């Protein structure tokens, strides 16, 4: 039970130095590496003392890892986990599926089977990334399929950050989405859809300082450690990363889950906790609430919560929620514990939540997407870079089926 | 890191060049006198994306990688005295002739004669590159050999590589007055290559430049020593997310802001805007936040173009930000009033592909660059097609294109490529609309 | 151990917790006045209305600190004091502090907002208590007209203020201007099934629409209102 | 925290606030040229009673809550040569032709035409400002432009907020010389606002001044940068209870000052004196101890007034300790000596408004500041009484008073409005005899 972690992209290696420094906080280990609860999960035991984290920091446009690397946590990473290469997967996802992945993912690949031939009990691939960007949805695209390719019998999730709804952020990302979004329903058996307007807003609420994309990861490495928190802080109800996808993917196409965290040494008497953690407000993604059932909620509260209070708190929650239909009446959520919190925190909370509010996320990347293909508004860059149109819009039509997918299961 | 070319073709883009590599040392923290840095530290931000390591001592001059090519000699002596050690002499080519509002001497004539020696420079730059990932070529689109040579250079060079971005940071010419009497000629005939070899040509123009600095400059006489600053200022912002690895920094390399930028592959005349434009005065208390700079941002009196901005269609929007930002969601929310307030194309749903750069300006603490692929490019194109045409039922001037190799038919020919550049626009207007 | 005692600890943690919030950030007043709301209602409901009032001047003293005032919060304040007033039983202090309400708005921009038109017509109805027909009347047509600007005149809160013009002109005997202001509210009632309007309403409206047309000598139309309004209030059953 | 605005009003009062800001912002640990902090470091004290954060760095400029009038453009111009980007310079107002000695210039004229523009700054500040609770006003009672603009602004800010106490730090007519050729008509003019619209009139005086600073801080020609530097170390003195938030500060706002020195309100002309009055040469063991300051506080020749005042009844006294002190009930028992020393008025049974501040003075480390209302106040306008009766028997100057709008009729009022104000101590003296 020890999950590799993969960090493509800018936005997915600008998570791993928010999460490896809150994997080192709630492990209890300093900024080197060495010891400052199964520590075995996150990182590969080196020595005695040093701890080498079993990341890959694959990256295209390297000044990203330069900031890693450079300042404060250049002991940390091991540089046989890692790539860095110029040119950068220019916002493109033919450049970094086809032109300048291609270049990388054959080392891509031999250092992730250079740190799962270190693993005695791999399960997992916390794999960070955007579907918005060339780097991390591009060879975030072609890592999903080399990996579930060679490993087809270990859960590959998917901790993407969503386009915001709010503005572009980049001119061809619906284009980058759907060519990444398909590859993620084709091969992760579980992604955590996360998106910068609610992670603006959260922060926003969170903080007395306007936040900046340091500030926004710590929501997101904390949702990407609460996941796996109940897989390395055992506690009662062991969720580990294989009931995240019998749970909480009822068919074989709703994988893509929206992630809550609270509270937003913090403590909280926790019949507030539950109505902060299921706020609507507090999911971490603009999904739909006037048309939209769930399927499938989770809650993994983490530290002093005892499992008496959701008897009370939480069957009064999942009669506030709204399910489908075909969900049972006090069932449909499953729940889980960690006995240890995050540090800084002292009770805190998760909720991967499976929603027809999602297909919102997916008809407004493809209600983007049917402008912007049929006119061929940035596809000449995915043409003269190997991805046809034909390519791209089968990569919509299964997009087009997930967006309907939902709308089936209401 | 991705190495950027900047060649610096013609009087116009040499003198931006001047002044630009004056901004770039300085924004590095080098000498731009000498080439060498401050004795034993290193330079500010990431040196090795326009520069080079000359001397290995760490305190030696670093060579930019920059090309500049005139056919007269004024120009480049004119550099030569006031650069010192910086630029390396192999690359500083001048000639003696000159070219002279003939496009076809910087094309095909003395421009022909320095292209054996141009492109052995440029195989000594790209050979000397980690992975070269843009060559941003300065000109002006009205000469004979900043757009004679330009034409010439560009289709030389994707010809060549062909697998690198081409930004043609150009000079169009300003619509109040020409500097060339074969101006609106020069532009047509540099239109072809334009439009067709290079991956963009971001666009200047004289006239906006002057209101830019006597308006918001606050100044009565604006030198071509500032609007060679206020495109500088511009072309050392939008060489900010390839220069720099600082703490949020959206590293946007020229492929990774044409891929947002151009459309399809005619439409991909870039104009560009700069905020604030506070005068250099210290006007400490009227520093502009990033609500407000956007809003001066997208003026019609506030692009580098003649055209009027926002009374045409923005197709692709590019918002660089560089400098000190303490308000992110404070940011992009601007932009969405500018989302509604603008013309964008629907032909395109969302364009603004936004860079944050932490390192800040020379001249300012919060500045903005923008770069709106704008369909009101070819309204500046349209006067330029107009003005040949009416030099060209004269047939003006006489055989001075015709004599050096031209002919009438080729003409016709880049002016219905010009004519074809210009629908382009007016496809995706109508279309866009 | 009492159902009631569970609602206030619960509306007193999170009371404190907003609180606490603006101590930390001084300018989070509007969540306070929130959480409030929800505490003193339960303290009217036990009957303490002094700590109900308290709660509100502490959220008016956090208002009236605010470096950019805030009318419009203010606003609201002074008319969730003034309900508080009226379900005291205090009828002058109601209108007193409606009037206030309504001063602070009128001297900054928000003479056609949502708040007051809602405060004009909660005044007019205290002025009907007060039996100023007159001044009531006055203030339900100046609620009637801003929400006919705001919402269409299709929405729930215009055939509220029709209703109670209707009742206001009913107790005065204007019989005949009665039954205009109750029709009207009947015709937009129907065209609002969902949730944006409970069938209750619908029922008051056949209710009074009853005494309206049997005051008019219409016994007919009046017993077939009320078999109407029967007919609902029966259908909600189920 | 309580804000406090101080307006510089005229040559006197802005060439005291050139130095008054010079002082407060070298006592937050400011630079006074720029107004930048140390970089990244806070500043020393409660730094927002006075001030207002510019730029949410941490390191940008603090704009002083701080509007400098003058009508003259030559004493603004030397503040802004003095300060740099230090205030608003939306605040630092000036005009060209000036008010010269004329009453009515500053008053109904020039000063006429900058009061929509000034009370359009301080509108400014007060919106700014957490709540303000005091405006300091900066000038002469001698002057055109103090004293005439000076009982314009007071009378223009009271009347549009009134919940505000306003100490006019003001600077009047020594009796040794007059600087004004019309000086004792200009105090008389403005004894009608400081009188009725000020909660507080602060005097100063020149002859008081030269010998606090020939005789104690033992220089020959003691300039008016020293002048102004003993009148500051007072206003920043008098104001250390309202910037500094310390170990067992007795914070002392404006009204909490004037609650305690105003007994009735036609009795808030206030005097002032400061300990020690050492000089800065280093007289480290001749350092005054605290028994031995309030000896010298009380002194003939140590207020800040041409009146003596041991020779007339004090009738409320606020004696503000500043610095760092070891001896609390050594403090406030030689204040018992000094109740039975100095000529108290029952009338009051006792006064002395005792602040402490524990973050010392920058010229001195153990400062004492006094503010006596005093009945010998009258005293020095009984002079300019009597120097008004001599220049309206010959009804002097002639015209220059009564052709910008006066009358003769308003002329002998404001007179007798001094003679009630004059009067209303000599109700004071023998009542609190
Ligand atoms: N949550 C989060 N989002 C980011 C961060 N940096 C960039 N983004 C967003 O991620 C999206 C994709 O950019 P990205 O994938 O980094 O580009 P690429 O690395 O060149 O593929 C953009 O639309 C940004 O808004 C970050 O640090 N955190
Ligand atoms: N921005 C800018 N434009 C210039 C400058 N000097 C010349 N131009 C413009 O450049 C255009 C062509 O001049 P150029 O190409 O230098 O002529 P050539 O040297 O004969 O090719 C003219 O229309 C001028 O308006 C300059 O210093 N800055
Ligand atoms: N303490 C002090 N008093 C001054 C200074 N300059 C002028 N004065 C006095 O201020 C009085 C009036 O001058 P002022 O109001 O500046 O004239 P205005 O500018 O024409 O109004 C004169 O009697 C001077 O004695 C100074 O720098 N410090």
């Amino acid at each position: 039970r020890e999950i590799l972690s993969i960090h493509v992209g800018q936005c997915g290696n600008q998570i791993a130095d928010s999460f490896w420094r809150l994997a080192l906080r709630e492990h209890g280990l300093t900024e080197a590496g060495t010891l400052k609860s199964n520590m075995e999960v996150f990182f590969h035991k080196v020595r005695d003392g040093k701890y080498v984290p079993r990341a890959v920091l694959v990256d295209l446009e390297p000044g990203v890892i330069a900031r890693i690397e450079g300042g404060d946590m250049s002991q940390l990473f091991d540089e046989s986990s890692i790539v860095r290469k110029i040119p950068g997967a220019a916002n493109n996802w033919a450049r970094g599926y086809n032109v300048e992945g291609e270049k990388v993912i054959d080392q891509i690949m031999n250092v992730i089977d250079s740190a799962v031939e270190k693993t005695k009990g791999l399960q997992g691939f916390l794999m960070t990334h955007s579907i918005g960007g060339g780097s991390g949805s591009g060879l975030g695209s072609l890592i999903l399929e080399r990996l579930r390719q060679a490993y087809p019998k270990k859960r590959i999730f998917t901790f993407s950050v969503v386009p915001s709804p709010l503005i572009s952020d980049s001119a061809v990302e619906p284009y980058n989405a759907i060519l990444t979004l398909q590859r993620i329903l084709d091969n992760a058996d579980g992604a955590v859809l996360l998106d910068n307007e609610a992670l603006f807003r959260i922060a926003k609420a969170k903080l007395n300082r306007s936040p900046n994309y340091m500030d926004l990861n710590n929501i997101i490495a904390l949702i990407v450690s609460s996941v796996t928190a109940s897989l390395r802080f055992p506690g009662k109800l062991n969720t580990d990363l294989s009931e995240f996808v019998t749970n909480l993917v009822p068919f074989p196409g709703n994988h893509f889950l929206t992630a809550s965290f609270a509270p937003m040494q913090v403590r909280t008497n926790f019949p507030d906790l539950a109505r902060e953690t299921f706020a609507q407000d507090n999911f971490t993604a603009a999904i739909d609430w006037q048309q939209g059932v769930y399927l499938a909620a989770s809650a993994l509260f983490r530290g002093d919560v005892k499992a008496k209070d959701v008897d009370e708190n939480m069957a009064t929650i999942r009669k506030s929620l709204n399910y489908a239909s075909y969900m049972p009446a006090s069932g449909g959520l499953k729940l889980g514990y960690a006995e240890t919190a995050p540090e800084g925190f002292a009770s805190s909370g998760l909720a991967l939540v499976n929603h027809t509010g999602i297909a919102a996320v997916f008809e407004r990347l493809i209600a983007q997407f049917d402008i912007m293909f049929d006119n061929h508004a940035y596809t000449h860059w995915y043409e003269n870079a190997g991805v046809s149109r034909d390519m791209m819009a089968k990569a919509r039509n299964q997009i087009a089926t997930l967006a309907q997918s939902y709308r089936d299961a209401s | 890191v991705n190495n950027t070319i900047v060649v610096s073709i013609g009087q116009a883009g040499n003198q931006i060049a001047a002044s630009f590599w004056k901004t770039v040392c300085l924004e590095h923290g080098i000498d731009p006198l000498t080439g060498q840095t401050a004795p034993g530290v290193a330079p500010r931000g990431n040196w090795s994306s326009f520069f080079s390591k000359l001397g290995e001592s760490s305190s030696g001059s670093y060579v930019p990688r920059a090309i500049m090519v005139d056919l007269e000699p004024s120009v480049i002596d004119n550099v030569k005295a006031t650069s010192g050690s910086l630029f390396n002499p192999a690359n500083l080519i001048s000639r003696t002739e000159g070219a002279g509002g003939n496009f076809a001497v910087g094309y095909l004539g003395a421009g022909r004669e320095v292209l054996p020696e141009v492109m052995s420079r440029l195989d000594y730059e790209i050979d000397k590159c980690d992975n070269v990932g843009g060559i941003i070529v300065l000109h002006a689109i009205g000469g004979g050999t900043g757009s004679g040579f330009g034409a010439l250079l560009i289709e030389s060079l994707k010809e060549k590589y062909g697998e690198i971005p081409v930004l043609s940071c150009a000079v169009l010419p300003s619509p109040q007055v020409s500097s060339v009497v074969t101006e609106p000629y020069n532009t047509v005939f540099a239109l072809n290559t334009l439009r067709r070899s290079a991956d963009a040509c971001l666009i200047f123009d004289n006239e906006a430049l002057f209101d830019l600095a006597h308006r918001k400059w606050n100044i009565e006489s604006p030198t071509v020593d500032d609007l060679n600053l206020l495109i500088t200022e511009a072309l050392a912002g939008i060489t900010a997310s390839m220069r720099f690895s600082g703490f949020l920094t959206v590293e946007i390399t020229l492929r990774e802001l044409l891929t947002n930028l151009v459309p399809q592959p005619s439409l991909h005349f870039l104009m560009c805007a700069f905020a604030p434009l506070t005068p250099p005065d210290r006007s400490k208390f009227e520093e502009l936040g990033i609500e407000e700079m956007i809003k001066s941002l997208f003026d019609n009196g506030s692009v580098f173009a003649a055209c009027s901005p926002m009374e045409g269609r923005f197709l692709s929007t590019a918002v660089l930000y560089r400098g000190i930002m303490e308000d992110k969601p404070l940011a992009d929310a601007a932009l969405a009033a500018m989302r509604e307030k603008l013309p964008l194309t629907y032909w395109i749903p969302t364009a603004f592909k936004i860079g944050y750069v932490e390192q800040p300006g020379i001249s300012h603490r919060k500045s903005m660059v923008l770069l709106a692929n704008n369909t009101e490019i070819a309204r500046v194109l349209d006067r330029i097609c107009h003005n040949f045409d009416k030099l060209w039922q004269r047939k003006a001037f006489a055989n001075w294109y015709l004599n050096e190799g031209m002919s009438e038919e080729q003409i016709n020919v880049l002016r219905a490529s010009a004519q074809e550049l210009v629908q382009s626009y007016q496809v995706a207007e109508e279309s866009g609309a | 151990d009492t159902a009631l005692e569970r609602q206030i600890a619960s509306a007193s943690r999170s009371v404190e917790e907003a609180r606490r919030l603006a101590y930390h950030d001084p300018i989070r007043v509007g969540a306070l006045v929130e959480q409030i709301s929800v505490l003193a209602d339960l303290r009217q409901k036990e009957g303490d209305f002094r700590k109900a009032e308290s709660l509100y001047r502490e959220a008016l003293f956090r208002a009236q600190e605010l470096r950019k005032q805030d009318p419009d919060l203010l606003t609201g304040i002074y008319s969730l004091l003034a309900h508080l007033y009226d379900r005291w039983g205090r009828m002058d202090k109601a209108a007193e502090f409606y009037e206030l309400a309504l001063k602070i708005s009128a001297e900054n921009g928000l003479e056609e907002s949502d708040k007051v038109a809602t405060i004009k017509n909660n005044l007019a109805m205290i002025f009907k208590q007060l039996r100023k027909f007159e001044r009531a009347e006055g203030y339900y047509c100046e609620a009637l007209e801003t929400f006919q600007r705001l919402d269409g005149e299709q929405s729930a809160r215009v055939a509220s203020v029709y209703n109670n013009l209707g009742v206001l002109y009913y107790s005065h005997m204007d019989v005949d201007r009665a039954q205009v202001m109750h029709e009207r509210a009947l015709a937009i009632r129907q065209n609002l099934h969902e949730g944006q309007m409970d069938p209750a309403d619908l029922s008051q409206t056949f209710i009074n629409l009853g005494a309206v047309y049997k005051a008019a000598g219409d016994f007919q139309k009046a017993e077939a209102c009320v078999d109407r309004a029967k007919r609902i209030r029966a259908a909600m059953n189920g």
